């Protein structure tokens, strides 16, 4: 039913990134692939992405995170990153397979 | 050369004040102290629980082993 | 105001600040260390040899 | 050339480039206080080691003695060597708290300055363990013993490795002199690869709490961390004084206040505390290669770390799931610490095999896991 | 960096040389600030806002030859050392930074 969506929504909450103000985009370990999607992100998502990581540095060192009211909901995260990301994954393997053809 | 080769930044201003300006430990008690027992608060429930079950096993297993030291009584009720 | 004095005469001038710490420490030690002594035998009031040499010190056989 | 001489100058540029103007994270927390810890560490037992040796005697006729001489008549010998002693302590608990860090952080993504920070703790382990044959105490003896004749199990090379390593046909003086020689030689191949260790970890930079990256906001190491370092060696630094100084023999064996007698078995043989989860691991398998074999996987594992990474996110500030499986297994660590200063009877020798087998399955099988089920509940 | 630098030298080794061409300079601007009706008027109105009088070259030139070494550091050194500055960045900045390590530039030479 709605089970798998609970789950999600109660991971993302116990994570507690949006506490940071951070999407879950934002989180990601950048290896190559996550290298190459920022690339090609517009400028003004990634100048975003930006601020909201420089943003969750300091809330970091300062050893606190944001108000309540200015947390990141569940439903609001935009998956911003997901999209290139899956490209520039399926272009790898394009490759990756044809080379070895 | 490590500095200026790192991100491309745009539009974020910083405000900062010399640390004479300023207090070195600001607010203990307005914010300082409540953060520390937030601090504390969400994280309690992830690192206690182990920490605790791992003492009880210790009990259990030092108790266990002190009993086994002891005499039965049940092997000397016939020894007349 | 001290601190003003300390600063203008002390801090200030790199050099001064230097000759402060050292004549600082010349003194922090002859202090501290005759404090701790002090504080150290009192909590141990004739357990000491420094205690009890007075009765072989010159006074038996 | 340039105009600073800190920049231009070919040495001042080195010291510069890795302890004033090297850029850090400007949100790294006390955890990544112990890699200078460590390195503080490390010169401190090089100094008061050398001071020792300036007074030792490696001989099985003197060892023993020339140690106590030492306490006893050397001005202040009795400071130095219980520093060298408990400094060895502070080093290990240092290192695990380090390696901990890593592991927690996702540090070890870092392969090459994970790696040499593997051999590093290897070395480290030779080291005191030649080291704390020297006194020549009892369990200075039984453990040397001990632990050199489980090579012997090794097949078709075992007896002569071993005989080998002994110079003859049981711990003797032979064993002793070339023990000194190695314990003084180590210490700088230590310093030597903490150079590498630091080399390969310039070439990316130092890793954040939240594993995100730290190029938008970075600071000069001086004096953030200079002063952050300075203030967390005195913190450690205090407690460690306080046992050195009030409670000298506390982690020590009294074992060891016997000159070594190879016709006297002591009773309960065990390792200086940073070394009994391995010891519990060893005899966790009874079955003198087996358990060979236990002891040297519990800590050769480290090196297969990266490749057990699953996780999409680098840390695990933001993975609950991967935050209790770490805490268990330091609970599980604690447990194997424990056993290994117990003697091999029930319910410890059921418990040991159950604490050996769930910390191989958690950093083999239920990390990887885990990391792979928490992608999912992101939805990735 | 170099900046920051010429500042301390100015608070603890300047010299009679620098300060003696230093002074020249100083003269021809303030003559080159009345070099036309707009810029010696811009002048009278400013000085009596601010001065409550007008002074004259003359009286300028009294008071800039009255300056030497010795005077222009302990002046600098009275507004200089070892005081906490304003700074004010705009741009590409990544490579100036740190505060602090600006506030260390503030005192030894
Ligand atoms: C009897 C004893 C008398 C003789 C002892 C001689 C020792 C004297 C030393 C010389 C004086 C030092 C001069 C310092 C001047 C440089 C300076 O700027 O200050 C240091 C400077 C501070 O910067 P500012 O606050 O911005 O100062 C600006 C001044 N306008 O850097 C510091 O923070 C250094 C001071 C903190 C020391 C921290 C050390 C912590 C160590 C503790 C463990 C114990 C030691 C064991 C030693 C091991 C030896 C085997
Ligand atoms: C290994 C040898 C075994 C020897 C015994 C192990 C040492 C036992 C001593 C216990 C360690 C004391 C640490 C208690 C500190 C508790 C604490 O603060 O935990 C919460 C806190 C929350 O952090 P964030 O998620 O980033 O939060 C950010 C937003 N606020 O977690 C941390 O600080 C990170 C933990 C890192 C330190 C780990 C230290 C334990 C060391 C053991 C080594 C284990 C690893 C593998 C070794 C195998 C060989
Ligand atoms: C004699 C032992 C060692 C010395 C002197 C040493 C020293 C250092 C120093 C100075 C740093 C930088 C500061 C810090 O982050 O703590 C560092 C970082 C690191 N060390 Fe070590 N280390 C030692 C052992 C090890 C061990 C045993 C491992 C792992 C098995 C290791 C793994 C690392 C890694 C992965 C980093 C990266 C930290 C980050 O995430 O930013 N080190 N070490
Ligand atoms: C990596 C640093 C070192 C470690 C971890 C270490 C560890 C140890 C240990 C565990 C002992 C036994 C202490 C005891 O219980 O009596 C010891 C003893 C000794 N070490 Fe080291 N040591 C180190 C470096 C050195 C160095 C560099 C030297 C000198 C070149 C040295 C010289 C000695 C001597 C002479 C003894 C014998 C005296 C004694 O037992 O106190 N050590 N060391
Ligand atoms: C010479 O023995 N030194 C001992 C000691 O406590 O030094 C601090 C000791 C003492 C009692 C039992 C076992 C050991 C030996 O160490 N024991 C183990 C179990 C061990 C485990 C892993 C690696 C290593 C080594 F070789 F250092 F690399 C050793």
């Amino acid at each position: 039913g709605r089970l798998m969506d609970r789950i999600r929504k109660w991971y993302y909450n116990a994570a507690g990134f949006n506490k940071y103000g951070l999407m879950r985009d934002d989180t990601l370990y950048e290896d190559d692939d996550v290298k190459e999607a920022l690339k090609r992100l517009p400028e003004d998502l990634y100048n975003e992405r930006m601020f909201r990581i420089k943003r969750a540095l300091d809330l970091s060192l300062k050893h606190r995170i944001l108000p309540k009211e200015q947390w990141v909901k569940y439903e609001e995260d935009k998956p911003y990153l997901e999209p290139y990301l899956k490209e520039v994954i399926r272009e790898r393997l394009e490759r990756e397979a044809w080379n070895k053809k | 050369i490590h500095f200026g080769n790192l991100a491309r930044v745009r539009h974020i201003i910083t405000y900062s004040l010399s640390p004479f300006e300023q207090r070195a430990i600001p607010n203990i008690f307005s914010d300082a102290l409540p953060n520390v027992w937030r601090r504390f608060s969400s994280q309690v429930f992830k690192v206690a629980p182990p920490f605790l079950g791992a003492y009880l096993l210790y009990s259990w297993g030092t108790q266990e082993f002190e009993r086994l030291k002891r005499k039965n009584p049940a092997d000397y009720e016939n020894d007349q | 105001a001290l601190l003003r004095q300390a600063y203008s005469a002390l801090f200030r001038r790199t050099s001064t600040f230097a000759l402060t710490v050292v004549l600082g420490a010349v003194l922090f030690e002859r202090a501290f260390d005759q404090g701790a002594d002090a504080i150290f035998e009192h909590l141990n009031e004739g357990k000491l040899w420094k205690h009890i040499k007075h009765k072989y010190e010159a006074s038996e056989e | 050339m340039a105009p600073n001489i800190r920049k231009s100058h070919p040495l001042l540029k080195m010291i510069n480039n890795s302890l004033i103007d090297l850029p850090a994270p400007s949100n790294i927390s006390a955890w990544w206080n112990f890699g200078s810890l460590l390195a503080v560490c490390l010169m401190t037992q090089i100094l008061t080691g050398l001071l020792l040796a300036m007074h030792y005697t490696a001989d099985t006729s003197l060892a023993f003695s020339s140690v106590a001489h030492t306490c006893r008549n050397v001005q202040y010998g009795w400071l130095i060597r219980n520093l060298h002693a408990n400094g060895a302590s502070f080093f290990f608990i240092c290192i695990f708290l380090h390696i901990g860090r890593g592991l927690y952080y996702g540090s070890y993504l870092y392969k090459e300055t994970w790696n040499t920070g593997v051999i590093l703790l290897l070395t480290l382990m030779a080291t005191a363990f030649v080291g704390y044959v020297l006194p020549w105490g009892q369990m200075s003896f039984w453990g040397a013993t001990v632990i050199t004749n489980l090579f012997s199990a090794i097949p078709y090379i075992g007896h002569t490795l071993v005989e080998w390593a002994w110079g003859g046909f049981s711990v003797d003086n032979p064993t002793l002199t070339r023990f000194f020689a190695l314990h003084f030689l180590l210490p700088f191949a230590i310093a030597g690869i903490t150079i590498i260790h630091l080399t390969f970890l310039h070439e990316s930079g130092s890793n954040n709490p939240l594993g995100i990256s730290s190029d938008s906001d970075k600071i000069p190491f001086h004096p953030y961390y200079s002063f952050k370092d300075i203030l967390g060696l005195t913190l450690m630094l205090t407690p460690f004084l306080t046992l050195a100084l009030f409670s000298p023999n506390l982690l020590g064996d009294p074992e060891n206040f016997t000159p070594a007698n190879p016709l006297v078995t002591p009773p309960h043989i065990k390792p200086e505390w940073y070394f009994l989860f391995a010891y519990a691991i060893l005899r966790s398998i009874p079955n003198k290669l087996g358990g060979v074999l236990a002891l040297a996987a519990s800590v050769l594992i480290l090196f297969l770390i990266p490749f057990l990474h699953k996780s999409k996110q680098r840390t695990m500030t933001f993975r609950p799931l991967s935050q209790t499986l770490f805490w268990l297994l330091v609970a599980n660590l604690l447990i194997l610490t424990w056993i290994g200063s117990q003697p091999v009877e029930h319910p410890f020798i059921i418990i040991g095999q159950m604490a050996s087998l769930s910390y191989f399955t958690i950093l083999l099988i239920l990390f990887p896991t885990i990391g792979t089920l928490e992608n999912k509940m992101l939805n990735y | 960096f170099c900046a920051q630098g010429e500042w301390m030298r100015l608070c603890t080794s300047t010299t009679e040389s620098e300060v003696k061409r230093a002074k020249n300079h100083l003269r021809s601007a303030m003559v080159a600030q009345l070099d036309g009706t707009t810029p010696v008027c811009e002048t009278i109105g400013s000085h009596l806002l601010n001065y409550g009088r007008r002074i004259s070259l003359e009286e300028w030139d009294s008071r800039i030859s009255a300056v030497d070494a010795r005077m222009v550091r302990d002046v600098c050194s009275k507004y200089i050392y070892d005081k906490c500055p304003a700074l004010a960045a705009v741009g590409p900045i990544e490579q100036l930074l740190d505060y602090n390590r600006i506030r260390s530039g503030m005192y030894w030479i």
